[PDB]
């Protein structure tokens, strides 16, 4: 349920 | 010593007749024991046994003994299975004549008579020279038992079996291409009862069981729009009734109900909230089952952003208070990138009833920029009744719910109105269907026979990728697809005036394939690594191309559908011009057709149908072809059936030789390889694919799956532009 917003935020839709 | 015939006479066992049988079903199979079936069956022999008994008690004994390593038992009990029933239904193995066949089925009202009017005599007696029963023999254990059980003409009270296979599907095609000009009629029969006695392409069970008897009831799904509105709200629910009264899949569009607590009049009554009407709609979806359990099926649909979205997105947590509960209905949350983003960036995200905020439900379908605006106008309007929630609680939320019950769906509508064949300002889709794989427009009714309401509906078939050779058979495969198909909207009934209008206006239908995973194992190709990408691109942009030409084709002959215009492709709009361009990065395949001279063509001529492709999963008729199903990879090599009858097994084609190319469900090490692949397949497909996400608990430190990887996965699949998902599966041995 931990969930890392930094990881995802780089990510390119 | 004793035996007993249908008549109830006696007679002496004669267990040579037996060896024979077992000795013809055994032709040219491999590693099969007539002994061995002989041991075991000969045991439970007595005294005056039936003669039918004896029948079901060999091919048991051949049943029994499918396994990986001898998967031609498959075919020996499938023959006795098939043998057997020639007897059941025509008192010996040969079957009678086809118009003899056909009048006597007429007279005791099991066929259509219009059979009968619309072939004379020496056209029938032309067909019976087209049909080869002996392709009977190339059914597999599994596929005798499903046709038996739910194609076959039968009586269900009696068990009387009245047909077999050829002549269902020799029928099939004749009264699909009953109107034919008799110039070619005969030969587009021909052709497609070779199609199909050949599974290179599948149907429907409602069409298979059907077409040839006196009904006209043959679609398997609706999607019903309901407007924000009692009218609306009684009117979709009166459609679900008769709509699932003949057992369809239902896809219900909820999502403009206004919230609860919405003003009602004025100031003079508040509103109670969707959940009340959700209930009254899942009872709607089941009130033709036993009790309120068995069949009838439904999948609503709801934007992400609904004021009331964190009390639908838990309607199925069991552990909760019976009222604020709708569990028996799987739901769709829609999502588009502003809501991602909202993610990606740690951000809240609002939630806002429909009711209240002018032009957004339709902007968040048709058009992103203006759906971005109104968006954050409303976020300021402090006007406007609103809440907020951080964008990783909603989505882990949701995530959550999809995780432990399998059945909270995503659809990504943006991905639905910019990569589809349809004109958003004019015709959006705004909703997808009980499986996740249809995507068609659809208007709200105000009454149940509303005329300017519209329903869609699910015309399906498929191709079977282990039975062409080549991608180019697929053009004569696509041909006959699509023309019986077209045949079959106009040969079928509408019981609600708007599910004619949308079958008429558009002609919309669904053509996807079955066997994937076998074509891939017979090219060496997996689903995880990544080796499949531009196979896959190659196959489906034949699959594409090829339907596209068919429709194209036949909009010449017989005219584009009346709404042909409010497509993109009317426009000269092609699937290769819209489709996710991340989608460039991950294969490199070239196109090889000639889509240039196609798009003119279209453009010109038209096409008889809007959409043609959509890739829907497949239990039956995977079976049916001995084929692995749909798009999906196989969980096992065996797969085991529960029935009356016994244990059923299936092994995967060509296991002999194919068992370490195959790459079975949970050997794939994580999703990214098959989203690859159904974002590629997306780039060619007319409306949408029922993917898939599979998660192995053991993977994971401590089994849990981590909401990090649920989310990357979702993301993975917006970024390949995937339109919807559907299922979840969660292993657990
Ligand atoms: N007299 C018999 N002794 C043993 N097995 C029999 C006998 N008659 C039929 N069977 C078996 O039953 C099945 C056929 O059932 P059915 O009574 O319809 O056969 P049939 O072809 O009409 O038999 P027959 O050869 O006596 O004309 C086959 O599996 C066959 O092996």
């Amino acid at each position: 349920s931990e969930v890392d917003t930094d990881d995802l935020s780089n990510f390119q839709l | 010593l004793l035996v007993t015939k249908r008549d109830g006479s006696t007679e002496r066992i004669n267990l040579d007749k037996i060896h024979r049988v077992l000795d013809w079903a055994a032709e040219g199979l491999h590693n099969v024991s007539i002994s061995q079936v002989e041991l075991r069956s000969h045991i439970q022999f007595y005294d005056g046994i039936k003669t039918s008994d004896i029948h079901e008690t060999i091919i048991k004994a051949a049943a029994d003994l499918i396994s990986r390593d001898a998967p031609d038992y498959q075919y020996l009990a499938a023959r006795l299975a098939i043998f057997h029933l020639r007897k059941k239904a025509y008192g010996q193995f040969e079957p009678p004549a086809l118009y003899d066949h056909v009048v006597k089925m007429v007279e005791m009202g099991k066929y259509d008579n219009h059979l009968l009017e619309d072939y004379t005599e020496e056209e029938f007696k032309q067909m019976d020279t087209f049909i080869d029963h002996d392709r009977d023999m190339t059914f597999s254990y599994a596929a005798v038992k499903q046709l038996e059980g739910k194609y076959l003409v039968q009586n269900r009270v009696t068990g009387e079996i009245y047909e077999s296979a050829q002549f269902l599907y020799i029928l099939v095609a004749a009264c699909l291409f009953s109107n034919y000009p008799r110039e070619t009629r005969l030969q587009y029969v021909k052709r497609f009862y070779d199609a199909v006695s050949t599974f290179k392409i599948s149907l429907p069970t409602p069409i298979m069981s059907g077409v040839r008897t006196p009904t006209r009831q043959f679609s398997s799904c609706v999607l019903i729009e309901c407007g924000d509105s009692l009218d609306s709200i009684n009117a979709t629910s009166s459609a679900i009734v008769k709509y699932v009264s003949q057992r369809a899949g239902i896809g219900i569009n909820a999502g403009r109900i206004r919230a609860l607590g919405s003003p009602i009049r004025g100031g003079e009554a508040f509103h109670t909230g969707c959940i009340p009407f959700y209930k009254h709609f899942q009872t709607a979806v089941k009130s033709c089952s036993q009790g309120g359990v068995r069949g009838g099926a439904a999948t609503l649909f709801y934007p992400m952003w609904h004021l009331e979205v964190e009390s639908l997105l838990v309607l199925k947590n069991n552990r909760g208070v019976e009222g604020n509960r709708v569990r028996h209905m799987d739901y769709g949350v829609q999502i588009n990138k502003l809501m991602y983003t909202r993610l990606l960036k740690g951000e809240d995200i609002t939630l806002f009833s429909p009711s209240d905020v002018p032009g957004l439900y339709d902007a968040f379908f048709a058009d992103q920029e203006e759906f971005e605006r109104l968006y954050t106008k409303y976020e300021k309007d402090d006007s406007i009744r609103k809440q907020r929630v951080k964008a990783v609680e909603l989505f882990s939320l949701m995530m959550q719910e999809r995780a432990s019950t399998g059945r909270i769906y995503i659809q990504n509508v943006d991905h639905c109105n910019t990569h589809s064949p349809f004109d958003p300002a004019i015709a959006p889709v705004r909703q997808s269907n009980l499986c996740l794989e249809i995507a068609l427009p659809t208007k709200p009714l105000n009454d149940v026979n509303d005329e300017n309401g519209e329903i869609a509906l699910c015309t399906l078939s498929a191709f079977n990728l282990g039975a062409i050779n080549n991608l180019d058979e697929l053009e004569e495969l696509a041909i006959l697809a699509v023309r019986a198909l077209d045949a079959l909207l106009d040969y079928q009934d509408y019981p609600i005036p708007a599910a004619k209008r949308g079958a008429m206006g558009r002609r919309t239908l669904g053509i996807g394939v079955i066997n994937f995973a076998y074509y891939l194992a017979k090219h060496g190709k997996r689903y995880s690594d990544g080796s499949a990408n531009n196979l896959t691109h190659k196959t489906f942009e034949a699959i594409q191309y090829y339907l596209l030409k068919a429709s194209n084709e036949l909009a010449k002959e017989q005219g584009a559908c009346p709404w042909f215009n409010e497509t993109t492709y009317a426009k000269g709009i092609l699937p290769i011009d819209t489709y996710k361009k991340d989608l460039d990065t991950i294969a490199n395949e070239p196109l090889h057709y000639d889509w240039e001279a196609l798009r003119e063509s279209i453009k010109t001529h038209g096409l008889r149908n809007s959409t043609l492709s959509a890739l829907m999963p497949s239990e039956t008729s995977s079976q049916i072809s001995n084929a692995t199903n749909g798009i999906e990879p196989p969980r096992g090599y065996v797969s085991i059936k529960a029935s009356k009858d016994g244990i059923l097994r299936q092994v995967v084609p060509d296991y002999e030789h194919l068992h370490d190319a195959y790459e079975l469900l949970w050997e794939m090490p994580g999703n990214d390889g098959y989203l690859q692949l159904v974002g590629i397949m997306q780039k060619f497909i007319d409306q949408s694919i029922s993917a898939n996400t599979n998660y192995d608990p053991s993977r994971f430190p401590s089994g849990k799956v981590p909401m990090q990887q649920l989310l990357k996965d979702l993301l993975t699949a917006y970024k390949f532009g995937v339109k919807t998902l559907y299922y979840q599966n969660t292993r657990d041995g």
